[PDB]
């Protein structure tokens, strides 16, 4: 990638970032954002807490599913913010 | 037991890195 | 005795060989009264 | 060039003059108490004094530096901590009595020790507490970085919108009633606390029956 | 009781600590005579060891498997007396030195002589900046509020970033 | 067309500085003569192919070395007990009694001990004789013979790379970080399923047999229908022992955690899970960046949008991204710094939890392992910030950076180097004020009066992670925890047993000793980053010399002029800071040689007891260990610690020759040489044999260099005898 | 031979009382390597009293001294062509300062 290439994304005079930021996600409503947000970060605490927490975690029996859906957990915070970004730039 | 044949074998390998060697530092000279 | 002995006297040299006597006496006598004191 | 000695350190074009702008002060903002001025000669009326009180001047700190917070975001953390404290205090009050909820076979409410009330509950009834004040605490504030460098435009301090409408039209009628609201948070936020000293060290409030 | 040490008064290593040493004066002490100066100075030499033995003892200090007192210092009160209280102490004594110094060197600048002001004290001024130093916290924090404590920014040169 | 043809200065130069300046400046390609970016670029290229074709050769001799010279195939029988042979000694001035001496590890001829633990990882990765060896060490051989033809090729004119692809940075950082970090993994844990694994479980599987035996005998069938469990199923006993069937299991991908029992070591099984997973989180890492598909992410991008509300950080990262990919001191000394942190924690992590089988009852290895890597993680920080202060004077931008994070830096610099300069002074004198207190109170008869401080919160770590001694009862102390009860099922069951138990160096434990000398380690580092920061700071200019940057990075000085220059140009902050990286290392050797001495002579009570005054420090480490050394050879004979002592003094006498450079200084033997071409001028017969450079006095900055690197080495090679000398002769 | 020559005591304030060692003949104290014990012992000072009024003698000195140093700079400096007379004063340092010293010291 040249350095060409690139978007004009800084915005430390505005008091909010570009929509241009979220990359694919740029056109998706902040509603949608915030919902998906939701049930991500529900789902992925419910998955970590039936893997370790309400079974404690046994090395030849772990589901998968449950690993799989933990990492909603950073993907939902990533969705909160955009939720935030995309109300803030009215889009 | 290491045979001397394979100690020349190996040698022979470790001047061809000789000569290799002495081509690269030529060429990073020029 | 004089203003100019007084000002020597105020000399910083002087001064502080003064205050750090009587700081090296106040340490050393409060050692003696209360001596071996290895916390409060 | 502010109420600041020292300019931001924040740079031109980028929050220098949001920060190093005039602020609102301590002066006008409704938490005089008359109790301290009750004395004789100078003193107040109404339940309020003619000044505010401020020994240690956090109020006027941000001259210092703009990592102080504002006047703006003091009253909003006061008035947060006082209706916290308030709720806190009346729900101990009611739980000490042994009133409780009905229950049934999943959750029992039956508890007088109000610091180890919320661990008898099952994990979803504190859950869904935690998860409304998180949320909720989190939604209402919407520029309160805002009130923190200053700027008491968007937000008003401790103005959530719930329930605005019931202040009186009357600006001393009105003011009577937040210094209400504070002089009763202020109170809670003592009992509260002098209570929660008295577990944990006895002889803390020795007025105490918890 | 934390970190496996107990108490010095129970602390065999301690008592055989203490016991060494006495033994070891009293060994000394066989080369002078009764009632003279070095055998009344060991003498005392002895009750004070055993002195601050006691003292220790009773002080409630820790003493660890070596047999020697071990200070804890995280922020428990049980333990306030090793680093807690003395910390104020120091923190107080040394914020009135700082603050004598300051406040003389503010007068000593408004003075038409700065220069040899500092190397020939005015020993009547400078004794009342030392005195007036005793209320320095409260001192402190109002020239703080009053934008008297610190020089802002720009007033102060700064080299060539 | 002189010698520094590089350097058409140097070149006209007529004094002997021109070969000194030339050889130094060698390799400081971006002032060269006539250079371009695109030239440097390649010729950078080319240097690192003939780098790693280097470190493959080296590898290889010591492959060959211990195949043909080594006594391999005997320490494998006995480990324990056979001394691994390094390589023969050939020496015409050895005497008889040298050549008794030196012959030992049941070989008929003088031979080196080996303390590099190279026996323990080849037996742990699974050679078992010598013909392995050999064959490594060809295969090594003609892997730096195609690297060499690599950089041979690349200097080529239809295979020079250009700038752009240089500057590639998306793919580069993709491809190093899903293939070289991430399949590498992946095929080292292969390599231990299948070759090692089997070996230390009694299998010979070699190149001839690999395809036929399965390394499990479910075979991939598990793999396929997800139920992975299997590999997991079926550990290995307690009571296996190494290389045998006996005790053997099944498994290949385990948690077990703790420490194999017979070899107190780390199971295998635990180390090819760990590869394998890390090699998977490592290549999914690897499709972050955007290379020619659409997907990825720009790495400009991020830097630039990444600015916090209201001009916190400034501008944030505008710009970084421009200076990096622009100058490559700056991305030398990210490497710098990062391969240092790495390097020290390898150091850190080796000793508490040993990989090799039988390296933890090898002392020798240890320590020697320990202080190199060390070492060379003190050389590394102090080059990271080397090359930052030489970005700083050589490649910042302050137009690109216009109110940037970095540039933030410069702006309170001030601030910086003061808050450094206070805590490495209150640490300074509060731990010798501590230590000289001890020493006084030790010296008067009264240890009772010691101010010794228990480490509390190191103590509560060890509990946090395990740890009971200390009785502190916290999370996986506490049998309650919720993370004892989480982890109870898959590593805790190992681990809790292999951290309380008492053998072993993991979580050692600690004492006031400890708390005074990890304050002092405290000081040491704080102590460097001060001199090492100020350096880097100040490099672009001072209230003493704005203009620095027009001097540059090493000059001599500004003259007396202004009160005297001495020492300005942030080169000799890299010179002063040379200083406390040795002195900071030293200090952290030295604890470490000596808390493990005492352990391993089951004699913790004497470091627990000495190690709170320096006098016990002097005594009771340095001139109690030092006996084996010195008698090494004396008047009544000689040992195989003959070549240690010998080694001892040399690096002794290197030591205070550096001394002469570094204090006196040019002038005085500038007049001497002058003095000297008198004499050499004046004689008859020598008059006729002329020189052609004129002999000059050492440059001031070529003299810092000679003296620094005169202390460095002496430093160096008088520690590592003591080291190893003293580790060998006490056997513990 | 069997006495340890010693003549500085050390105070008891912080543990530094064990400095004053056993140096024989019911004294406690730091032991000298001087040799003035010997030097008296030659010179033959068999007494206490003897080495006291020397040392009331050498503080006498010392005032004299100090007192000469302010007179020669104060009230009554000499001049350059007094301080020039070399063989003047090579002759009384030699016939008068060591020739007497030496036969004082012999008598
Ligand atoms: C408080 C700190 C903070 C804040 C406010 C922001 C804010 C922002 N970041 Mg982020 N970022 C942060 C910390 C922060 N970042 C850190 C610490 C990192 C380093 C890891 C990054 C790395 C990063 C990148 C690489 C990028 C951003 C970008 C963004 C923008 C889009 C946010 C978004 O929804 O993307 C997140 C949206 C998601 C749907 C979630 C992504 C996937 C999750 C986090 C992980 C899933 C698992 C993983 C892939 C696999 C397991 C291994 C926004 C301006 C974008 C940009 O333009 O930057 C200027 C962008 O491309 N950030
Ligand atoms: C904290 C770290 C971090 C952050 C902040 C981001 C942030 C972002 N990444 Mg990600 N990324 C990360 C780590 C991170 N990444 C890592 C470790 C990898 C390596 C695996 C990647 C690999 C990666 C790629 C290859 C791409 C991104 C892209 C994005 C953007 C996604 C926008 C979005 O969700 O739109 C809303 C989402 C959609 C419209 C699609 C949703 C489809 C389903 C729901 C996806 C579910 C995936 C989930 C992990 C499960 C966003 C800026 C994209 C981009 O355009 O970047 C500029 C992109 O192409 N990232
Ligand atoms: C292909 C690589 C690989 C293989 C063959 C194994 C094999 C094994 N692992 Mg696993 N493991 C791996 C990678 C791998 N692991 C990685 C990357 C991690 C994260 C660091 C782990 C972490 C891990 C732990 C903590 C434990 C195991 C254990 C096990 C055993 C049973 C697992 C099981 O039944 O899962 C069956 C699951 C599936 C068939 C589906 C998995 C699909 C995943 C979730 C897809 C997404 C991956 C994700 C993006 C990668 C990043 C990691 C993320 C979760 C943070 C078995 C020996 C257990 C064991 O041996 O205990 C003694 C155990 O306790 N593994
Ligand atoms: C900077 C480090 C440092 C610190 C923290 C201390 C702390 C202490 N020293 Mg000191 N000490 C230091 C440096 C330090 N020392 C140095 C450099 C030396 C060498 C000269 C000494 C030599 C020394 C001696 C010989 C003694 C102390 C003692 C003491 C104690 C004095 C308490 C007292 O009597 O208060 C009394 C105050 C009031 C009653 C008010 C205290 C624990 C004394 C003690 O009792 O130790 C246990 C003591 O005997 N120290
Ligand atoms: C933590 C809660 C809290 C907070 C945020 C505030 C905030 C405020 N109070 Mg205060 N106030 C409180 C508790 C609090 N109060 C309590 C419990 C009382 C006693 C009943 C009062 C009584 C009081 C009066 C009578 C007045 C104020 C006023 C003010 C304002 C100016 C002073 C200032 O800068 O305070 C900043 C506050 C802090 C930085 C809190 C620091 C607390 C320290 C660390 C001590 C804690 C001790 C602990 C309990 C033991 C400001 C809005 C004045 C006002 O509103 O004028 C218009 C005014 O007249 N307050
Ligand atoms: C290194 C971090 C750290 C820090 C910043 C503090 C800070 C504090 N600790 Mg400490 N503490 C620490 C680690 C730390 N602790 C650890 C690891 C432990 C476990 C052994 C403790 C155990 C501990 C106890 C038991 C107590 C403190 C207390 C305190 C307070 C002392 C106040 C005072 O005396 O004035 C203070 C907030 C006291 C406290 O809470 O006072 C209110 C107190 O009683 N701490
Ligand atoms: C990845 C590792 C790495 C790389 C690629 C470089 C590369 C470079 N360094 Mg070095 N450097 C490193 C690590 C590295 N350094 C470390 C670890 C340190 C800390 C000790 C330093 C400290 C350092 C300094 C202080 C300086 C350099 C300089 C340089 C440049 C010119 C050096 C020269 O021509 O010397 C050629 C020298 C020789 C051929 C002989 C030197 C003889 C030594 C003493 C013994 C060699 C024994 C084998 C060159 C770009 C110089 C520079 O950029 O100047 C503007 C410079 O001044 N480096
Ligand atoms: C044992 C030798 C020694 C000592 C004690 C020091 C001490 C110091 N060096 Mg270092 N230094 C040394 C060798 C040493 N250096 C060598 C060989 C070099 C290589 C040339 C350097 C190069 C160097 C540089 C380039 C720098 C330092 C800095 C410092 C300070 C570090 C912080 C500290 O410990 O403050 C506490 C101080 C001490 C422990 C010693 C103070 C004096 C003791 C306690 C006695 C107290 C006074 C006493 C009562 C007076 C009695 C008089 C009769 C301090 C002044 C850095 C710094 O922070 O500078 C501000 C710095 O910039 N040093
Ligand atoms: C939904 C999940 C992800 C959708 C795919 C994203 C994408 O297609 O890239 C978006 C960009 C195009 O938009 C691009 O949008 C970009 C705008 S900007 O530069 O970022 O501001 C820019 O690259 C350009 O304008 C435009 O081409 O590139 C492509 O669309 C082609 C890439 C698709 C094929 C490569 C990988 C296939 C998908 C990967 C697997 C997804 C994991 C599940
Ligand atoms: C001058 C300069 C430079 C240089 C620099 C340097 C040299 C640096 C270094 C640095 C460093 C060297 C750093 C380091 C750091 C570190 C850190 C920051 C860490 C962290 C950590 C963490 C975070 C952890 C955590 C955890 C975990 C995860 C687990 C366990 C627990 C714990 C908590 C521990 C450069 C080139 C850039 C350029 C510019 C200038």
């Amino acid at each position: 990638l040249d350095r060409s290439e690139a978007a004009d994304t800084w915005w430390g005079d505005k008091d909010y970032p570009s929509s241009v930021v979220l990359g694919i996600g740029k056109d998706v409503p902040s509603s949608i954002y915030g919902v998906t947000s939701a049930i991500a970060f529900s789902v992925g605490a419910y998955c970590i807490a039936q893997s370790n927490i309400i079974n404690i975690l046994s090395g030849s029996t772990v589901n998968g599913f449950y690993v799989a859906g933990a990492l909603l957990v950073p993907y939902s915070w990533g969705l909160h913010v955009a939720a935030w970004i995309q109300k803030q730039n009215g889009k | 037991m290491i045979t001397d044949g394979q100690i020349f074998v190996a040698l022979c390998i470790a001047l061809t890195a000789a000569i290799l060697a002495i081509g690269l530092g030529r060429q990073l000279y020029v | 005795m004089s203003n100019d002995l007084l000002k020597y006297l105020s000399t910083a040299p002087v001064l502080l060989t003064a205050w750090m006597s009587i700081t090296a006496g106040i340490i050393i006598e409060i050692q003696r009264f209360f001596p071996d004191s290895l916390s409060f | 060039a502010g109420p600041m000695y020292d300019e931001p350190l924040a740079p031109s074009g980028m929050g220098r003059e949001f920060i190093n702008k005039e602020r609102a002060p301590l002066s006008s903002y409704v938490g005089a108490s008359q109790e301290l001025a009750a004395f004789p000669g100078g003193g107040g009326k109404e339940g309020m004094a003619p000044t505010p009180w401020d020994p240690f001047c956090f109020s006027e700190l941000y001259k210092v530096s703009a990592n102080n917070p504002d006047v703006a975001w003091l009253r909003e953390s006061e008035l947060k901590h006082g209706r916290m404290a308030m709720l806190a205090i009346t729900g101990v009050m009611v739980q000490s009595t042994g009133f409780h909820l009905p229950g049934n076979a999943e959750v029992s409410f039956a508890n007088s020790d109000w610091v180890s009330a919320p661990t008898t509950l099952p994990p979803v009834v504190w859950g869904q507490v935690l998860a409304f004040v998180a949320i909720a605490e989190g939604q209402t504030s919407e520029g309160l970085f805002d009130l923190w460098l200053g700027d008491t435009s968007k937000r008003e301090p401790g103005n959530l919108g719930w329930g605005s409408g019931l202040l009186s039209k009357d600006k001393k009628a009105a003011d009577k009633m937040r210094l209400k609201e504070l002089k009763n948070g202020r109170l809670a936020m003592l009992a509260i606390m002098g209570v929660a000293a008295n577990h944990f060290i006895p002889g803390a409030l020795p007025g105490c029956i918890y | 009781d934390v970190s496996g040490l107990t108490p010095c008064k129970d602390s065999a290593v301690f008592k055989r600590r203490l016991d060494g040493s006495v033994k070891k004066l009293n060994s000394r002490l066989a080369n002078y005579t009764e009632g003279t100066p070095a055998y009344i100075a060991l003498e005392q030499q002895i009750e004070q060891t055993k002195a601050r033995f006691a003292k220790y003892g009773e002080k409630g200090l820790l003493c660890g498997a070596d047999g020697l007192p071990h200070l804890i210092a995280d922020g428990r009160l049980d333990h306030a007396g090793e680093f807690i209280i003395p910390g104020f102490g120091f923190l107080y004594i040394a914020g009135w030195i700082g603050w004598a110094g300051r406040s003389y060197l503010q007068f000593s600048k408004k003075t038409d002589k700065p220069n040899e002001n500092e190397i020939i004290i005015n020993v009547p001024v400078a004794l009342g900046m030392m005195a007036g130093a005793f209320i320095w916290p409260l001192a402190a924090w109002k020239e703080l509020i009053d934008g008297k404590l610190l020089v802002p920014g720009d007033e102060i040169t700064v080299s060539p970033r | 067309t002189k010698f520094p043809k590089f350097s058409q200065a140097l070149a006209q130069d007529p004094a002997t500085r021109r070969i000194w300046y030339g050889i130094a400046t060698a390799h400081d390609l971006e002032s060269h003569d006539g250079m371009t970016e695109e030239n440097l670029y390649q010729k950078i290229f080319a240097s690192h192919f003939g780098h790693l074709a280097i470190i493959f050769l080296w590898t290889s001799g010591n492959l060959f070395h211990v195949a043909w010279q080594g006594n391999f195939q005997q320490w494998v029988l006995n480990p324990l007990k056979v001394k691994p042979i390094a390589h023969a000694i050939w020496d015409p001035h050895f005497g008889q009694s040298a050549i008794k001496a030196f012959t030992r590890g049941g070989v008929s001829y003088p031979v080196n001990i080996a303390t590099s633990g190279v026996y323990h990882w080849w037996y742990t990765i699974g050679m078992r004789t010598n013909e392995d060896l050999y064959f490594g060490a060809l295969g090594l051989l003609i892997l730096s013979t195609a690297l060499l033809f690599a950089g041979w090729l690349h200097l080529q004119p239809k295979f020079r790379p250009g700038i752009a692809w240089f500057k590639n940075n998306e793919s580069r950082l993709n491809h190093h970080l899903s293939g070289l970090f991430g399949v590498s993994s992946l095929a080292w844990a292969g390599h231990l399923i299948h070759v090692a694994i089997p070996e230390s479980r009694g299998q010979h599987i070699r190149w001839n047999n690999f395809t036929s035996t399965l390394p499990h005998p479910e075979g991939l069938t598990p793999f396929f229908t997800g139920n992975w469990g299997l590999y997991a199923e079926n550990p290995d006993t307690a009571q296996h022992i190494f290389g045998t069937s006996e005790g053997a299991g099944t498994a290949i991908l385990t948690f077990l955690g703790g420490f194999h029992p017979q070899t107190q070591s780390m199971w295998l099984t635990d180390i090819a899970h760990h590869h394998l997973a890390i090699a998977v989180v490592f290549i999914f890492a690897g499709h972050m960046y955007r290379t020619n598909w659409g997907i990825g992410h720009s790495m400009k991008e991020i830097l630039d949008a990444h600015v916090p509300p209201k001009g916190r950080l400034g501008s944030g990262h505008r710009g970084l991204f421009e200076t990096i990919t622009d100058s490559l001191h700056m991305q030398l000394g990210l490497a710098l710094a990062s391969l240092g942190v790495a390097t020290s924690l390898v150091a850190q992590h080796m000793y508490a939890l040993p990989s090799y089988a039988f390296m933890a009852k090898d002392y020798v290895t240890q320590a020697a392992l320990y202080t190199h890597h060390q070492y060379i993680a003190g050389f590394l920080m102090v080059g990271a910030f080397a090359h930052g202060a030489i970005f700083f004077v050589r490649d910042y931008d302050p137009e690109v950076n216009k109110d940037n994070v970095l540039a933030r830096m410069l702006q309170h610099k001030e601030a910086i180097i003061s808050h450094l300069s206070w805590v490495s002074l209150f640490l300074g004198f509060h731990t010798l004020g501590l230590y000289i207190h001890n020493d006084v109170c030790v010296a008067f008869g009264t240890p009772e009066k010691q101010i010794l401080f228990e480490p509390v919160f190191a103590q509560f770590i060890q509990a946090a992670s395990g740890k009971a001694l200390y009785g502190f009862d916290v999370l996986l102390s506490s049998p309650t925890s919720v993370a004892t009860v989480a982890g109870s099922k898959i590593w805790l069951p190992g681990w809790v047993e292999a951290i309380n138990s008492g053998k072993n160096s993991l979580f050692l434990t600690i004492g006031p000793g400890d708390f005074l000398i990890h304050h002092a380690i405290a000081l040491a580092l704080h102590t460097t980053t001060l001199i090492l920061v100020k350096g880097a700071l100040d490099a672009r200019g001072s209230k003493l010399m704005p203009d620095k940057k027009d001097f540059g990075y090493s000059f001599p000085c500004d003259g007396p002029g202004r009160g005297g220059t001495c020492d300005i140009s942030a080169w000799d902050a890299f010179y002063l800071a040379m200083f406390w990286m040795l002195n900071t290392i030293g200090w952290v050797t030295f604890y470490w040689h000596w808390k493990h001495m005492t352990i391993w002579g089951g004699n913790a009570a004497a470091f627990n007891e000495s190690s709170t005054y320096i006098m016990g420090w002097l005594r009771d480490y340095l001139w109690l260990n030092s006996s084996p050394l010195i008698n090494g050879y004396n008047a009544f004979g000689m040992n195989a610690q003959a070549v240690w002592a010998w080694m001892f003094l040399f690096g002794h006498l290197i030591w205070a020759t550096g001394f002469m450079f570094l204090i006196s200084w040019r002038g005085y033997w500038q007049e001497l040489i002058e003095t000297l071409v008198w004499a050499h001028e004046r004689t008859p017969i020598a008059n006729l044999v002329k020189w052609r450079d004129k002999p000059v006095a050492l440059s001031i900055v070529q003299a810092r260099l000679v003296g620094l690197a005169h202390f460095t080495i002496g430093y160096i090679f008088t520690y590592a005898p003591f080291v190893i000398a003293s580790t060998t002769g006490k056997f513990s | 031979t069997a006495i340890k020559p010693s003549a500085q005591v050390v105070w008891p304030i912080v543990g530094q009382e064990i400095l004053n060692g056993d140096v024989g003949g019911g004294f406690s104290g730091v032991q000298i390597t001087s040799g003035v014990f010997q030097m008296w012992r030659a010179s033959g000072i068999t007494n206490e009293t003897e080495l006291y009024w020397t040392a009331m003698g050498g503080l006498v000195m010392s005032a004299l001294m100090v007192f000469a140093g302010w007179f020669h700079y104060h009230k009554a400096a000499p001049k350059l062509e007094w301080f020039q007379n070399v063989e003047s004063m090579m002759n009384h340092h030699l016939a008068g300062l060591l020739g007497l010293g030496c036969l004082s010291w012999s008598g």
